[PDB]
RNA sequence: CACCCCGGUGGGGGAUCCCUCGGCCUGCGCGCCGGGCAAGGACGCGGACGCACGCGAUAGACGGCACGAUCCUCAGACAC
RNA sequence: AACGCCCCGGACAGGGCGGCCACAGAGGGCGACAGCCCCGUAGCAGCGCGCAGCGGAGCGAGUAGCGCUGCUUGGUCAUGCA
RNA sequence: GCAGCCCGCAGGGGCGGCGAAAGCGUGAAACCACCGGGGCGCCCACUUGUGGGCCCCGUCUUGAAACACGGACCAAGGAGUGCAUGUGCGCAGCGAGUCCGCUCCGCGGCGCAGCGAAGGCCAUCGAGCUGCGCACAUGCGACCCGAUAGGCAGUGAACUACGCC
RNA sequence: GUGGUAGGAGGGCGCGCCGGCGCCGCAGAAGCGCAUGCGUGCGCAUGCGUGGAGGCACCCGCGGCGCAGAUCUUGGUGGCAG
RNA sequence: UCCCCAGCGAACCCACUGCCAAGGGAACGGGCUUGGCGCAGUCAGCGGGGAAAGAAGACCCUGUUGAGCUUGACUCUAGUGU
């Protein structure tokens, strides 16, 4: 159960918070699980998906494909993976929008200061695990 | 049991008659007409309603007159 | 695709044509439809050319109250006939479309006979007329959906 | 705690107790034939009209 | 429609069925209905009818009313098909065997402290085996607050109290 | 009016009559308990009540 | 032949049902306007901009701080 | 915190089988109905700084009250107000 | 989620195209086109076209098929409810008591007994209290819809009336 | 024993939601159309078609709970009328 | 102008409507009863009928519904005057 009265379990307010989320929150809601090889290194369950992330598709038509993330679109919540495509009539290949929950990150991009952001979540997870270890010790 | 309205669905003049009716206030409002047209109601059921009896005590005190 | 009203038994030997929301009088184009059915495809053209030349008339049978009589309606065992030039012109473009669909299917358009015509009411296109005593009444056009199907013999 | 209006359980079974069963009068268990109103059957029940 | 008896009395059925969905009370009512259908005893027929009666038709008995009864009918089993209540006017009661529907906790204690015993109506044929020395009683049916106001207080010789909510000096009194 | 009944003393003739509903009653109670606890914590050793006399 | 009725297909219309970023109600919280120019208004402000919404000649994100890779219709912008 | 396989299907959150986590089986999202896919949810964190001096019986008027008037009130030989 | 081919000035049509499908969900009825079947509006009977029986519903009314009024059709909406206080009945808990819900804890109410204007008298005496449910009465918008009016506060002499410049 | 207006009463049918309890659904829910069956009747169940995501039954509880009418309301559509 | 045509294209009204005679009937029927007739359902005239449509009769009466207005109505009141 949720014992916090100040947060909603309301469906209407949770649905309005999803579709009128701002761009900072929409980045967090577009998280994707890591692989087990990434989770032994980083420790955290999931991370918000970014361009140039290697990704294996976990559900849908392209399930089992690997490819890089070539486009993230926060409005309409869709991640576009390289080699997950469909053609138009005029032969133009369009990337097919996949939800971030259906993607698993194989290799994390680390270029544009993202290695700092991964290590910030990794260290805060490690520090908070140390506090909960001491509290259960006492 | 349910209310009477749930049985009167279907019947014209819900329970109040075709020739009579359920009009707004026939006879007047409240207990008016106690000496004119509801005098039979007051001669029968409340013959001591009208008039005055006895010595008025302006502000009778309950706690001072308490003697059970 | 949009389904047609009547049943098509032999789609190899039949052609179809359509026009939707055709800006014609529905009542006029219903009456000229009923005289174009079971006609040879070229004979329906020569009939409709005579309607435009006012040589043959369209018998008004259902939507006909107030229609003046003519001698040309005697051919259809009626007295009330008219010459709905606009509906005749819409049907000419459809029958010409039936002929090209027949040669696209390699059928002889001289061999096709018009099997079914369905003239449906289209949605009303609204308009207003100004009246006496400061009133406004509707002044609407009544367009039509037309389907034709011709089969070979 | 609430007090029941009965003491024992299943008080309709008290009917078969011998204290109640001795008290009872004998009920009428004679199963009668269904009556008929048609005049041939009720002449046939008492066939003595023709004896005079 | 009523049943006759050898004593030329009638005991009417009362309700066709009790309205109370007390399962144990209707077990009692169905039991005495089954006895009354196979008995000529009028006490069982009266108990069977009174078990289906309403709470207002089963007016309660005080132990002081049963005490004055017990002088009139000594050594008997007093059967009431109502709730037996207590009188705090009376500190002790005579010893008496009372078979009733309910007893209040105060009434049940004074009967037992007198040496008497309280029983329920299903225990009746064990307390009185041949239903002997059984005296069936009713409470006063018209000793109820509603009976002050029945009738019209402005009729010719009526002692009907006027319906009023007030208890002040300016309340409606009886004009006698 | 029709039958034998106590004469009606229902005072809803004024259209200005308000109604005080009590939907805040469980909520005010938990607010009242919380303020009493916060008063006791503000005066930790001192009793929350005054010493008051016994009068007839 | 028309007319009527029943069915099939097609129209016509938007009932039904399902949905709901809306309402309503209750509780709680807040309870903070103004010559330092208020409320309200007028007029302007977008590269292509009407409406809506935002804004005030610093006019469609100006600064600080936090965030960290997209925004997007075109063109473009973007770890300075 | 904790999920895999098979079936159906456009798609699994469905069905079947087998696990797992839970101080978390509230809710929402995700291509059907998800505790374990995601957002979340349960869970976890405080303190300080101040307080000094020198009179105390001062007292209330165009008021109260009365008379009249008007209003008002449950207020009655007047409740209030003027 | 298209424009390939044929036709058309075009709107478009036809063969196609995408998609699981829908192609701005579902798509009722009134109503309409065509097609197919059948010709009482209903009830009865049977061998289905005959016979027999049937005037138009609602309504007010002594009396409606009425030359009484309302009703073109269809969908959706659409009218005895809520509260307070009583009374009666039923049910329920306890019972000379009873009532949790104002509150952090009712000696508050009613009842165990009345009578009288009162002074005064006081029983020979009596089951109630509280809740739930219904019916009913009353106050409230009070079954729904409906006046002409009345009031309070505002706005107008661009029509028009008169006066002035 | 069997008519019935005004009228009263009883028992059910139906609707939105509630606390439960049995279940069903992308292998197609509700809704809808046409059939068949059950039913004195309110109504119910099924088949086929459509539909594309919810629903049913019963027991309970709450009620803005059942329409042919109101020169009803709103919307749509006819005839009149080419 | 009408009439006929191309194109455009309403409204009123609408319980449902084969037509008569007499009868009965709410005492003047399109429907009932008993008779007399007519029915391809079209065009144009037409005003006998539908007690035609307009409009909850304005006459009249009723309402314990009004309003305008009057005065020798009732109760008050601005103004004038003391
Ligand atoms: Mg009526
Ligand atoms: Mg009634
Ligand atoms: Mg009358
Ligand atoms: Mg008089
Ligand atoms: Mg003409
Ligand atoms: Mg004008
Ligand atoms: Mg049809
Ligand atoms: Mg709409
Ligand atoms: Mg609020
Ligand atoms: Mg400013
Ligand atoms: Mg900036
Ligand atoms: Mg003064
Ligand atoms: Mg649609
Ligand atoms: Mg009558
Ligand atoms: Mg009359
Ligand atoms: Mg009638
Ligand atoms: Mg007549
Ligand atoms: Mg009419
Ligand atoms: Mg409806
Ligand atoms: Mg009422
Ligand atoms: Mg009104
Ligand atoms: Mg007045
Ligand atoms: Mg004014
Ligand atoms: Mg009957
Ligand atoms: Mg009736
Ligand atoms: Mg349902
Ligand atoms: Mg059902
Ligand atoms: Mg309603
Ligand atoms: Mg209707
Ligand atoms: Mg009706
Ligand atoms: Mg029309
Ligand atoms: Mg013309
Ligand atoms: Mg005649
Ligand atoms: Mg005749
Ligand atoms: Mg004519
Ligand atoms: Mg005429
Ligand atoms: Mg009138
Ligand atoms: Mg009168």
């Amino acid at each position: 159960m949720k014992f916090n009265k100040e947060k909603t379990a309301s469906r209407r307010k949770n649905r309005k918070a999803h579709f009128t989320a701002n761009s900072t929150e929409r980045r967090i809601r577009m998280s994707s699980p890591l692989s087990k090889e990434l989770r032994e290194k980083y420790g955290f369950r999931s991370f918000p998906i970014r361009r140039n992330d290697k990704v294996v598709v976990m559900k849908g038509r392209f399930k089992g494909n690997t490819g890089t993330v070539v486009e993230v679109r926060r409005k309409m919540y869709k991640v576009y993976v390289d080699s997950c495509e469909a053609s138009k009539m005029n032969g133009r290949k369009v990337r097919v929008g996949i939800d971030a929950s259906n993607l698993k990150i194989i290799e994390l991009y680390q270029g544009d200061g993202r290695d700092k952001i991964l290590e910030r979540k990794m260290n805060n997870r490690r520090m908070q695990m140390e506090r909960a270890a001491k509290i259960k010790m006492e | 049991k349910d209310k009477k309205t749930r049985k009167l669905r279907g019947h014209v003049s819900h329970g109040h008659g075709r020739v009579g009716k359920h009009r707004k206030h026939p006879g007047g409002r409240g207990k008016c007409g106690g000496m004119a047209h509801r005098k039979t109601l007051f001669m029968k059921y409340h013959p001591d309603h009208f008039g005055k009896r006895g010595m008025n005590c302006t502000h009778l005190k309950k706690n001072a007159r308490y003697a059970p | 695709k949009k389904k047609y009203a009547p049943e098509i038994h032999d789609p190899g030997n039949t052609v179809k044509c359509r026009i939707d929301n055709a800006r014609v009088s529905f009542k006029n184009t219903r009456e000229t439809s009923r005289v174009l059915v079971n006609r040879k495809l070229g004979d329906a053209l020569n009939y409709l050319y005579d309607v435009i030349k006012k040589k043959q008339c369209v018998p008004m049978k259902r939507y006909a109250r107030g229609v003046g009589r003519t001698a040309q309606a005697k051919a259809f065992k009626t007295q009330r006939g008219r010459w709905p030039v606009k509906s005749a012109k819409f049907f000419i473009e459809l029958i010409n479309n039936l002929k090209v669909n027949a040669v696209n299917k390699n059928l002889n358009p001289d061999e096709m006979v018009i099997k079914n015509i369905i003239v449906n009411k289209a949605p009303i296109i609204p308009g207003r007329i100004h009246r006496a005593y400061g009133r406004i009444n509707p002044y609407n056009s009544h367009p039509c959906h037309i389907q034709m199907i011709a089969v070979k013999k | 705690l609430p007090t029941n209006v009965v003491s024992k359980d299943d008080v309709e079974s008290l009917f078969f107790s011998d204290e109640i069963q001795a008290f009872l009068d004998v009920p009428n268990l004679i199963k009668y034939e269904k009556t008929s109103r048609k005049p041939e059957t009720i002449e046939s029940l008492n066939p003595y009209l023709n004896l005079m | 429609v009523a049943t006759a008896f050898a004593s030329k009395k009638y005991v009417s059925r009362g309700r066709k069925k009790l309205v109370s969905r007390n399962i144990y009370l209707e077990g009692l009512a169905a039991l005495y209905e089954r006895i009354a259908k196979s008995s000529a005893n009028e006490i069982v027929h009266k108990i069977a009818a009174q078990l289906k009666m309403s709470r207002n038709n089963r007016p309660p008995m005080k132990v002081s009313k049963l005490a004055n009864i017990s002088e009139k009918y000594p050594g008997k089993v007093y059967v009431v098909v109502a709730k037996v209540l207590d009188d705090n006017c009376f500190l002790e009661v005579p010893k008496m065997q009372i078979v009733a529907l309910q007893f209040s906790k105060s009434a049940k204690e004074k009967i037992e402290k007198a040496g008497g015993s309280t029983h329920t109506l299903d225990q009746l044929f064990e307390v009185a085996p041949g239903l002997e020395n059984v005296e069936l009683f009713r409470g006063d049916l018209t000793a109820r607050k509603a009976y002050k106001y029945f009738g019209a207080p402005g009729d010719r010789h009526s002692r009907t109290y006027p319906k009023t909510t007030s208890k002040g000096k300016n309340r409606e009194k009886r004009l006698l | 009016m029709k039958h034998n009944n106590t004469l009606p003393n229902n005072h809803f003739k004024k259209t200005a009559i308000r109604f005080k509903t009590w939907f805040n009653q469980p909520a005010k109670k938990e607010k009242r308990i919380q303020l009493r606890k916060e008063k006791a914590e503000k005066m930790y050793p001192m009793p929350v009540e005054k010493l008051r006399p016994i009068v007839r």
